[PDB]
DNA sequence: AAAAAAAAAAAAAAAA
RNA sequence: UUUUUUUUUUUUUUUUUU
């Protein structure tokens, strides 16, 4: 089943805020992936990536900022997760976060 | 048999020249691509194809 | 049911099935025996097939597999069990005189080959 | 022992002036020789089979793969292959219901069951032809599976199924493509059972004619007979030399008129001005009466020759200097009496004899294959024995299916050097048009005047026939 | 050869002979496919082959 | 007499397409008469012959 | 200068449509590299890709 | 009314 | 008749001799 929440954020910049919003999440009984915290090393990435998007990713979660708006990983893992927005059916499976003023 | 939406993550970014219904199709639209972005090009010659 | 080391009598389901040779002589390019090999049934081993439909059906049917090499050593193992000795065999046309003939058909080359 | 000599596979031209001794292979990477923007299609036959042709024609505008591609190569797509445009839009349906199609089939006598179905199709297409703006390049017919197990000769309706034009013979095929001649229209038949067979099932569930592998042959088969009945060329033959026209004649057996009167039929093949081969047919059949004669009477054998040199020194200038006359039956003097005297000084003529009667089986020692294609057993300067059937390494398997029978081919009459008479036959075996195969048994002349001789058989009104294969094949 | 005739119905019969001919010989005995035949005719011809 | 009539009249048998075009609904630019003018001359027309 | 027209694909699964758009390509005059268009094959080429 | 050596017409299936 | 090939039935002619 789908029981993952997936946070999409530019890695060199928002580690900061998405480590501290994985931690609260995953305190609140929500389990939670991301590339800093649950990301096997050693491991393909993307095919990793690819994998808990369209098999367990049950909610989709993108921290946009100024770096994140042309990021291509991004971008990728964004397009990955419209593609298994059109499968499931959900209109909310994608949550996007202003973190820049 | 391919969808769309099963494409690697690598591709969707990228637009898929479309070759599944017509092969002539598809091969005329990577050369007007080849020619639009000016890959280098030899004359052509089948001889060396053969 | 079988001379030498390849099988000339045997069979499928209820049809036997039995190796057979036509010869002919011809005299033009050199003086030869033509040998042609042909495949035909039985019901019981011994009483041949009278429909001639059923007879072609069965040995289409069988000469989907058998290739060279195998129609080669069945015509050259009946020939061998047509021999008298080891290198050939003779017609008997009278009573004093004989026709010899060679047990060993006449070998051609080639050239070229290839391989599988 | 006994020496026997290769000869040279041959190679035929295509696109680009590229060589490739395979006409799939060519034809699958190199494309066709001329340009031919756009076959307009035409079907004529029941509703209910034109989903079937609709749908095998989207079968065909994808590509598709035959299980082992080593011996057959896959097919890319009629649009890629032959670089023009046959789509399923524009083609012009003609329907016959099954109640109209029903009503002449079960009747009691063949003969006039046969003259009846081939009039609903006839007089349909001659409309369409003369009546209607858009233009058919090519007519498909689809015809049901009934009708071919009840439109050939000695086959019996059941009496269970008999609810109910002796000047025509007996076959569909034959007197069909016989009654459209005076038309000039290219046409097709298709059998409903060589479509999309998957349908058509037997009682243990398999289809009857099951091509589950070898679907990419028979698209082969199909574009490329439906490419040259449009007018294009496929391929051509490159190792022609000039000033050489072949001609085949065949006799046919006519069973209409009393005595079987032995019709016979000719082709010709000649280079031309340029590069462009010429192939047509020589067709202004000469009755040969008596029973079993199968020799010309000198009048009509010289009008055949002077049509021949006609037709020649009105496409290149100047009379042929080398003709190479096949047949399946041996020359009498008197035929060749006949040709000598219209023929020119100039010219060389040549007469050789074609047979397969002869039983040689030439096996080898080991191994589960046959004898290679191309090898040739010289008997002497005017006989020799060449293996047209038989093992070529490009399509990985031999072309025939047990140990194969060779070709005896002696020059009966002239004098011929046996090395060039044994490598054009082997050229010859290439061209043919109707079959997209890597090469046949024996040359095109003697079958394509074969099938044309058995078409115009069928028919006591013809006429001046036409000349072009397209009309034939 | 043709054109320069007393009789206007021999010369006009003669000059459709001849091209019916060779397009009628094209037409049966080519391989070739010719969806639409132009026939390109000069003015004398046209000036003296008229009722 | 009429060699066009008579053309398309035989040709009928046969079921096929074709065009009679006199030389000088062709390009008439090489067709001149004695003043010096083309005799046909479509210079502002010719769009509605291509037409 | 790079001038060589990479084709990646499954060699034992799309090696046919490989072949049909390489040996196009060629004839087209456009350089193609790829794993099965050369003959034999050594440890070396794995780098040999790559570079 | 036979001999063998030469002919073509049609059917039946298999696999290409 | 998408084709190709291999068979099996017939039948048929020609050459000779009574
Ligand atoms: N062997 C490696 N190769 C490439 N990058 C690596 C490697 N090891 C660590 N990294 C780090 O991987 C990072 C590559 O990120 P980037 O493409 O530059 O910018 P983004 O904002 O679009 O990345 C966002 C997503 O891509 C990420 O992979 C995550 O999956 C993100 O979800 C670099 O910091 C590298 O230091
Ligand atoms: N790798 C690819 N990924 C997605 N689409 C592709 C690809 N390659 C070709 N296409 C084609 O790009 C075409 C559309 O890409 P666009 O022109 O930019 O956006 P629109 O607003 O005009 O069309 C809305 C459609 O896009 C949605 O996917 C839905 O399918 C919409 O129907 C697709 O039809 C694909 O066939």
């Amino acid at each position: 089943m789908r029981n993952k929440i997936f946070i999409s954020h530019a890695t060199p910049d928002d580690n900061d805020f998405t480590r501290w919003l994985a931690l609260k999440l995953i305190g609140l009984g929500y389990e939670v992936w991301c590339d800093i915290l649950f990301l096997d090393k050693g491991v393909d990435f993307w095919s990793n990536i690819e994998k808990v998007i369209r098999e367990d990713t049950c909610k989709f979660l993108l921290v946009s900022s100024s770096y994140s708006n042309q990021r291509e990983g991004v971008l990728k893992e964004l397009a990955v997760a419209a593609k298994v927005k059109k499968q499931l059916k959900d209109d909310k499976f994608i949550i996007p976060l202003a973190i820049d003023e | 048999q391919l969808s769309y939406d099963d494409i690697n993550i690598d591709i969707v970014r990228l637009n898929a020249i479309d070759f599944k219904m017509s092969w002539a199709r598809g091969l005329k639209d990577i050369l007007e691509a080849f020619e639009k972005q000016k890959v280098p090009k030899e004359v052509a010659d089948a001889s060396k194809s053969n | 049911d079988k001379f030498e080391k390849t099988m000339l009598v045997g069979k499928q389901k209820d049809k036997n099935w039995h190796f057979a040779i036509s010869g002919a002589s011809k005299l033009y390019p050199f003086p030869v025996l033509m040998i042609s090999s042909h495949i035909f049934f039985t019901a019981d081993g011994k009483k041949l097939i009278d429909s001639s439909s059923v007879q072609h059906s069965s040995r289409r049917r069988q000469g989907k597999n058998w290739w060279n090499n195998t129609w080669r050593t069945k015509l050259l193992a009946f020939i061998k069990y047509l021999s008298d000795d080891d290198t050939s065999f003779y017609l008997e046309m009278g009573s004093e005189e004989k026709v010899f003939v060679s047990n060993e058909p006449v070998k051609f080359k080639g050239n070229v080959s290839y391989n599988i | 022992m006994k020496e026997l000599i290769y000869i040279e596979e041959p190679k035929i031209l295509f696109a680009h002036g590229q060589k490739c001794t395979d006409a799939r292979d060519g034809l699958a990477l190199f494309g066709p020789l001329n340009n031919l923007y756009g076959i307009k299609s035409g079907v004529i036959g029941t509703k209910q089979g034109l989903k079937i042709f609709r749908d095998y024609l989207d079968h065909i505008q994808k590509p598709i793969y035959n299980s082992n591609s080593i011996t057959r190569p896959m097919f890319p797509g009629f649009e890629a292959v032959f670089d023009c445009k046959w789509e399923s839009t524009g083609i012009t349906f003609k329907e016959v219901t099954n109640e109209d199609i029903g009503k002449f089939l079960y009747n009691s006598s063949t003969h006039k069951r046969t003259y009846d179905l081939v009039s609903l199709f006839i007089d349909k297409i001659i409309s369409a032809n003369k009546n209607e703006d858009e233009n058919v390049d090519v007519w498909f017919v689809i015809v049901p599976d009934e009708i071919y197990k009840y439109c050939r000769p000695n086959s019996v309706l059941p009496k269970e199924m008999v609810q109910t034009t002796y000047n025509y013979d007996a076959q569909f095929h034959d007197q069909f493509k016989a009654r459209l001649l005076k038309h000039t229209i290219p046409t097709q038949i298709f059998r409903e059972s060589t479509l999309a067979w998957r349908d058509f099932k037997n009682a243990f569930g398999l289809p009857i004619r099951d091509f589950s592998k070898i679907e990419g042959h028979l698209a082969w088969t199909i574009s490329t007979a439906a490419f040259y009945k449009a007018g294009g060329k496929p391929w051509k033959l490159s190792d022609v030399r000039n000033g050489v026209c072949y001609l085949g004649l065949v006799y046919k057996k006519v069973e209409k008129s009393k005595n079987p009167r032995n019709a016979c039929c000719a082709a010709q093949m000649f280079l031309d001005n340029g590069d462009g081969t010429v192939f047509k047919g020589e067709v202004g059949p000469w009755y040969n009466p008596k029973n079993g004669q199968y020799h010309l009477e000198p009048k009509e054998a010289k009008a055949l020759l002077s049509q021949s040199l006609q037709s020649y020194k009105e496409q290149i200038g100047e009379y042929p200097k080398e003709v190479f006359i096949h047949a399946k039956t041996r020359f009498n003097h008197q035929e060749w009496d006949a040709f000598l005297e219209v023929t020119p000084k100039e010219t060389n003529l040549v007469g050789v004899t074609i047979s397969k009667t002869k039983p040689l089986k030439l096996y080898k020692t080991e191994g589960d294959y046959t004898i290679l294609r191309g090898n040739a057993y010289v008997v002497n300067e005017r006989s020799a024995f060449l293996w047209t059937v038989g093992y070529v390494p490009k399509i990985q398997t031999a072309l025939s299916m047990e140990v194969p029978n060779p070709l005896f081919i002696e020059i009966n009459k002239g004098e011929a050097d046996i090395k060039q008479v044994l490598k054009d036959i082997l050229s010859l075996t290439k061209l043919n048009y109707n079959a997209c195969i890597f090469a046949d048994g024996e040359p095109v002349t003697l079958r394509f005047a074969d099938k044309i001789g058995e078409i115009l058989t069928a028919s006591t009104d013809i006429k001046t026939p036409p000349l072009a294969f397209k009309y034939y094949i």
